[PDB]
């Protein structure tokens, strides 16, 4: 396995996903784990499946219960799916659309398609059962950091990126985009309930509460804002993550809950767990996997 | 031959990427020299102490490898004009790290993006960069065509993209890179790596680029259309514009998908087969293009044998010369005085004999007679004229060993035929000789030529001026290489209006007062947001009636490389607006021992006047 | 190949002569560029108003054959140093028309003779040649070892040969070349043309020209005995000397009549291929003879990649570090601990990683255990050895990527090993480095090198003195390139005195004051008349007990080329008498950021304090 | 020199503005009721000649609190006057200390610690360097005085004083080093184009886990004039303790302080500004382990060229 843990995300059964890349030494690719037994990540020994992918893993998102979507360097947007027995990632498409790495990936609320952001400052929308790119958006004027799909809406979607812009879509409209002057935003997380409410990230650290139909803002981290994970709770919590290597647990009113310092590099992502409520774990580039228990 | 390069941002295996390019036919590789993706922190515990190594082994590739076929790309994140103050910091020791770490493996290249309007401290650590050290290798400014923001989908419906015509706004993007390199002092290690889009802007916006130092055209994948039988192409529009970037000779970068590789580069290896080849003039021109020389002075230096060689391999000139004797024997001799009137002929600097042999075969197809004499002051070429004139020519040829005004002639002449003219016409001092040797031409008698005109035209180049600036050298002004004429053949510019007529000179000059002293204004409408250089000089000649010579672009005479043109520089760069007009002042001066210009820039804004009394340019009487 | 020419007074036919001449094998041919008898007049009527033409015309050849194949003479009667002034105003005006025909040729060079003390004139005249135009062709000055009034039959019975021993009078034709450069001061453009006789002076004589810019040789048919087959052949006294001109690459020509032309070349080929053939630094230094180059900071400032690899090259050095440490830690572990022992190894400027390497070559050669720590400050080389480390080394090795002088160590050091040297021993900081990484060596650890020692030697080179002269630079003092030195392969010099030693330090330093500043006075004996131009410098370093490294000529360690010759030169030259003994007087001076050296000479005659207060040279701390 | 120090010392104001701000500290820091057993260490940090000294003394009679005093110079010559002030009047009171303030190793740690090593551009003279090297040895709640300092800029026309500057070319050296480097002048013949902005602020004590000194800063300048840029004016204000302050900002300026003449930023071309326009200027405050400079760059109406890149033509030796 490759030092730089990129993401963590558990399925509904508890299988942690982990993916992973090498972004230094010699070789510079990536790879895909899956974990029944999630306390043993990151050793290679005791995971359940793996497979090298041909360059580093940017992001990945589950696609139902067997596939693993994946945003490459490589400028391809790629669809693995885990074997009948789930002891084997096989690759099931591998398009090179993005003239650029693919920052970042997301399925929408069907399961049926995704969006793709990219550092060539595209936005494709994807079929992932035909294996083709519907639609293709220049809206924004420099690399997209985050796109994020809505929870229950199809044809709904957010993306940020550094031309200083968060873009709401919708893709039903002629012109499907539009805009809600301060710092780089660079992390987004819809609200799981309210479907008009989001949060998103900055890289001077603010955590920020939105309305879309219409606020709240918190000064959570000393570096960017990475990452935004809402608990899987009734009233959700929100586990916020940085540069400054540190996670954070937040309220409904972004007051802190939780602080951890565990990680001694970058922490890149966070999952709950859907067991215990109360277990979230965070992987960083420091190799490490920890597991949080959260009040 | 075109010189091509593939542009990545993913290398999993250095070796391997770096062989495909290879088998594709790329003769080099863009690549980063770290991760991408991998940000580093330098102040903030604990990522500041993240165990190394922070990037790939310089023992992968070999030393040559390294020097030949890598060009650096500075990591996406580096933004040291952050406005987030921890960002601009790691980004500043970043940009350091891996502008060190490309020094370090002696890349031949570096390439940074210009992809915003303030690039001031970006511009600061490069320079910081460059001076450190004594190094020759390239930085290559990433700038596209148009900037992103301009190249948005009309896709956002509470914030529109601009409808209306901008003529200032479609070209801020050359003001992203003029801005760069005058804050980085127009350093000859700072160069521009255009970046095309799929839609080119109006013809205006590509024209700013012009007498820019472009060093490589960026081409992504998906500017290219495919044909009916599969291969990749482009638009007449962008193939007009492949073309002119051929003539400037840069490298061509293939990036983005594959939308074989090879075939897009042998659609550019045929085009660059297809079109114009060079003709006499640009296969002479050959090697000298920009290459800035001192004007000669054939009258206070004696010229080397191989300077006249040179002189004579140029077939219009004599034969320009010899149609002008030509006509001018038929119109004095009338065909019944034809085997009785012999017409005294001298030629005035004769060098080693083409225009005394332009003269006998002019009289041999005037079918008329004449009484030649060779002046020439060179002794060394009076060696090849004494010899000649024994072994061929005969009594027919008298050869004197002499200055043209100091030659007490036995006999006036009935033409006098000389070619002591330069690039600017009158700057070999062509009008102090043909007046000095005046008096012996008969009160009837003809000058060949009769008359000759100077021009100007004023150019952008930043190469040229950065060409000009490094010409300083020790024990003299250190702004003295800005104070006189270089003769050059001009390639990497722009003329930025219409030569006009200068100076002008007739003979043989019957004027009681004669002075060569001039004092010329000329008002050059610009129609173009540009930056001026310089003035291009040119000139033109009547030889007899309308047998002419021209150096003048607009009526160059064909296959003629005797003349290339002459630039009158300017210490300080002038901004010129579209509408505004340029207006210079040249004075030609003397005294009884030296001839010299003197210029200055009255519009649209003042200069110093260059060349004050001859202090860093004179022309030897 | 040797590369020859022909020498000739007699040329009736230039095509015929120069083909005959290429026909027998001769690169060039050196010629009368007028008619040697053909005496000229410029002041006096009627001789001065002769026809023409005054010489052959440049026509008869190429641009290229004069260009290459021609060598120009002066005309045998040409004296400007003529006790009569008529003969030496036409002298003078034939001097300069003759030296103006050969640069409207485009020679490449020119032959004048020194066949007198007195050639003050001649010298004016050519000075001012060449200060007339820019031009790079050469003026050979011929003058034979032997004056012709030293060489001439005892055959004057009221005027016999003087008998006795005259040890500067045999070396009389050195002074007339020494004062021919003063006057023309040193010219780059003004080389010797060594006419050698068939009776060779005494060594003394030869060693003069030891140093001087020699760029052909003069052998006389005359020279060559006849072999029992009917070849030619030299003396054995000849053929010593014809291999110590073939090391300066110098040109050979051969002049007199034949007494078959190829046979006297085929002769000087195969002396040239019947000699010592280039060893391993011969080949490694082939191009860099005599080349001035700035010595390495690797303190102040971060090695290339390809400067590192070339450190790498050398076989020897590594060999001799690995022995030195088997040598150590056999001597501090003995066989009994060797299993239980794990010696604390600090490789101090680890580089790319080689001395990592060779610490554990000599730990599995000594069958000891050791912990190995590789401190290294540039960064750029902290990538390489954190790569080797994860690929090869393992936990063995830990890289600590920091200055030497500021890391705090985890333990002491039993053993630290670096290799900071200089080719003056300390000019790289050494001292100051090992001095701050000292307290952590344990209180009985060794330093290996555990000792240095610099070597200085007076040397002459009138051509190394006028490449010092060359380096002058604008926007500094004028004089800042004799006040530094060069690290230079010298070639083409005389060291005039054996190398004594300079500064010499040991490690580790136990002095309660630690002080690395140093003040040295040595007296060298000259056995010989000359002129010092500067000082070579060397070094001997002790890595361990007998285990040494050393570029000392006496003590060369064989085949290794890390470090060439170092060069202090001086501003202005200085004459030496046979007897005279030379003084120089070296500082190694220093503040909390700076190390520099200051020297003066201060016997036979004072210079001025070269470097004072480190103006013009420091080495960065 | 000696006639440096004079004439630093003919300065009625400066020291009457150090001695205020020392007796308002020893009065906030040593109750009525601790008055005559609280001894509070006062280290005078570049005593020079020792008229801070004097300051320092004259502050605690007024304020009738005890100070036990350390002045520590590195200038040997100036401990010379020091140690004869020490032995002839001072006594046991002062112990006069020969050394660099960021090399000295002191016996106890400092109450308060009273430095001027301000000059016209406030941190030019390298306060901050050496303040931050004193740091250590000042006792977790103890004062420095000055606390804080702040630099100004104001862009300023002068075509007598561009002349003078290009004057300065001298043989040897680059034949435009004089543009590209400061001058203390006091400015006459000019015209102040726009109001003077803050430049660069330092605080002490420097109460920060990375402790930066490299600054960059942008300033926009709004001209209400036609005119010709010809360099940039500077001025400082410093916070001595509290509101005693001293200042040569033209609008704030001391009454009858003469310590400190403008400083002036040259550029190599003078720039044409049309009322309306903003002069737009970029400065840097750059360093190393040696020498620490300023960079500075004219981004609007035009682009100048960055002038002092790396510190080619002026340092200011650490
Ligand atoms: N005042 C003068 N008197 C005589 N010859 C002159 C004078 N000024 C220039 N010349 C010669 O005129 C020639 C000018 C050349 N540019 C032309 C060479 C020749 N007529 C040709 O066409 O090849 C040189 O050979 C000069 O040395
Ligand atoms: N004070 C220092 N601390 C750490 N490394 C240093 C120091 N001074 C010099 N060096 C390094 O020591 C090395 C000296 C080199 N001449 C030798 C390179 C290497 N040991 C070899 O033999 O190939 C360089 O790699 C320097 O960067
Ligand atoms: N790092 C340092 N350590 C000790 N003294 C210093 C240091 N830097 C500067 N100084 C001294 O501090 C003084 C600064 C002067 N501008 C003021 C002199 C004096 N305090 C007065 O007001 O008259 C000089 O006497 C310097 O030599
Ligand atoms: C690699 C290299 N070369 N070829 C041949 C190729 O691409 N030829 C080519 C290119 C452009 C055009 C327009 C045409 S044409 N004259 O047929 O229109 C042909 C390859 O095929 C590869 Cl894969
Ligand atoms: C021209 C060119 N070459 N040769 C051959 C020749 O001269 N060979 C030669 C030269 C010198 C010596 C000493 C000897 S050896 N080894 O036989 O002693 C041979 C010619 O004969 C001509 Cl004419
Ligand atoms: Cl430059
Ligand atoms: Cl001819
Ligand atoms: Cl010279
Ligand atoms: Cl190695
Ligand atoms: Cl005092």
């Amino acid at each position: 396995m490759e030092r730089q843990l990129e993401a963590a995300r558990y399925r509904s059964d508890g299988a942690l996903l982990l993916g992973a890349s090498s972004l230094s030494g010699r070789c510079w690719a990536g790879s895909l784990w899956l974990f029944k037994d999630p306390c043993a990540a990151p050793n290679e020994g005791f995971c359940s499946a793996g497979v090298q992918t041909e360059a580093g893993v940017a992001d990945l998102t589950w696609v139902g219960e067997r596939g693993i979507l994946v945003a490459s360097d490589s400028g391809a947007v790629e669809l693995w799916e885990l074997d009948e027995n789930e002891t084997l990632i096989v690759s099931k498409f591998c398009k090179y659309e993005h003239d650029d790495i693919v920052s970042t990936v997301s399925v929408l609320s069907s399961g049926t398609q995704a969006v793709s952001g990219s550092k060539d400052i595209c936005i494709k929308v994807w079929d992932l059962a035909q294996q083709v790119v519907l639609s293709s958006y220049r809206a924004h004027a420099a690399q997209v950091t985050c796109v994020a799909a809505s929870p229950h809406k199809d044809s709904v979607f957010l993306s940020c990126s550094e031309d200083n812009r968060i873009l709401l879509w919708d893709t039903r409209c002629p012109k499907p985009a539009s805009q809600i002057p301060g710092y780089l935003p660079t992390s987004l997380a819809w609200h799981p309930q309210q479907s008009e409410v989001f949060v998103f990230g900055d890289e001077n650290g603010t955590v920020s509460l939105v309305d879309t139909k219409s606020v709240l803002s918190s000064a959570v981290h000393s570096q960017c804002v990475t990452g935004l994970v809402f608990s899987p709770h009734s009233v959700p919590f929100l586990a916020s993550l940085s540069e400054d290597c540190s996670l954070a647990v937040l309220d409904s009113s972004l007051s802190e809950l939780f602080r951890s310092q565990a990680h001694r590099d970058f922490v890149r992502d966070a999952t709950w767990s859907p067991l215990n409520h109360s277990l979230l774990t965070t992987v960083g580039w420091d190799h490490q996997v920890v597991h949080h228990v959260v009040p | 031959r075109v010189s091509s390069g593939r542009d990545l941002n993913c290398v999993p295996e250095i070796a391997d990427t770096l062989g495909a390019v290879a088998k594709q036919g790329f003769d080099f590789l863009c690549m980063p020299v770290f991760h991408p993706r991998f940000k580093r922190e330098f102040i903030q515990e604990p990522a500041k102490n993240r165990p190394g190594p922070q990037t790939r082994s310089d023992l992968l590739l070999s030393g040559r490898d390294w020097n030949t076929l890598i060009v650096g790309k500075l990591s996406p994140w580096i933004r040291p004009d952050s406005k987030v103050e921890k960002i601009r910091r790691n980004s500043e020791a970043a940009m350091l790290q891996e502008l060190n770490f490309g020094a370090y493996l002696g890349l031949p290249a570096f390439l940074l993006p210009l992809n915003q309007e303030d690039n001031t401290n970006l511009a600061r650590v490069l320079t910081n960069h460059i001076h450190t050290g004594h190094h020759s290798s390239m930085f290559w400014m990433r700038v596209p065509l148009v900037a992103p923001e301009d190249l948005r989908d009309d896709i956002i419906e509470n914030a529109p993209t601009t409808h209306t015509e901008e003529y200032s706004g479609e070209e801020k993007t050359w003001m992203w890179w003029h801005n760069f390199r005058t804050l980085c002092d127009y350093s000859k290690r700072i160069a521009v790596a255009l970046e095309i889009g799929a839609d080119l802007p109006s013809n205006h916006v590509i024209d700013r680029w012009l007498g820019e130092p472009i060093k490589a055209a960026i081409l992504p994948t998906s500017i290219f259309l495919t044909n009916k039988k599969g291969f990749p192409v482009l638009s007449k529009m962008h193939q007009r514009l492949i073309f002119r970037l051929l003539k400037l000779e840069v490298q061509f970068i293939i990036t983005g998908t594959n939308h074989e590789f090879c075939s897009y580069l042998q659609y550019l290896e045929y085009l660059s087969q297809n079109r114009p080849p060079p003709n006499a003039y640009e296969l002479f021109a050959k090697g000298y293009e920009d290459y800035l020389q001192s004007p000669l002075q054939p009258l206070m230096d004696n010229l080397e044998s191989q300077t006249y060689e040179v002189f004579e391999k140029d077939p219009i000139k004599y034969s320009q010369y010899q149609q002008a004797i030509y006509k001018c024997l038929l119109d004095r001799v009338p065909e019944e005085e034809k085997d009785t009137n012999v017409q005294v002929l001298m030629v005035l600097g004769a060098g080693r004999g083409p225009l005394v042999n332009a003269s006998l075969r002019a009289a041999k197809q005037a079918d008329r007679r004449i009484k030649l004499y060779a002046v020439e002051k060179n002794p060394n070429a009076v060696v090849t004229l004494e010899n000649w004139q024994f072994e061929e020519w005969g009594s027919q040829v008298t050869v004197v060993s002499s200055d043209m005004r100091e030659w007490v002639a036995p006999e006036k002449a009935d033409i006098i035929v000389s070619e002591l003219l330069g690039s600017f016409a009158d700057n070999e001092l062509s009008p102090e000789c043909l007046d000095g040797a005046q008096h012996f031409l008969k009160d009837d008698g003809v000058s060949i030529p009769g008359e000759y005109t100077s021009f100007l035209a004023p150019i952008s180049s930043s190469k040229l001026y950065n060409e000009v600036r490094a010409c300083r050298e020790k024990d003299r002004d250190p702004e003295a290489q800005f104070e006189m004429p270089y003769v050059v053949r001009l390639h990497n510019f722009h003329q930025l209006s219409a030569p006009q007529p200068c100076f002008t000179f007739s003979h043989p000059n019957r004027d009681p007062m004669i002075d060569n002293n001039r004092y010329c204004t000329l008002e050059f409408p610009v129609e173009v947001n540009t930056v001026l250089h310089g003035f291009a000089g040119y000139f033109e000649t009547v030889l007899y009636q309308d047998i002419t010579l021209s150096i003048r672009p607009e009526t160059h005479s064909p296959g003629m490389f005797s003349w290339f043109p002459i630039l009158f520089p300017i210490k300080q760069p002038i901004t010129v607006r579209e509408g505004q007009t340029i207006c210079v002042r040249f004075w030609r001066c003397s005294n009884s021992k030296k001839v010299w210009y003197e210029w200055a820039v009255t519009a649209p804004v003042c200069s110093a006047i260059h060349n004050p009394t001859g202090r860093s340019y004179t022309i030897g009487l």
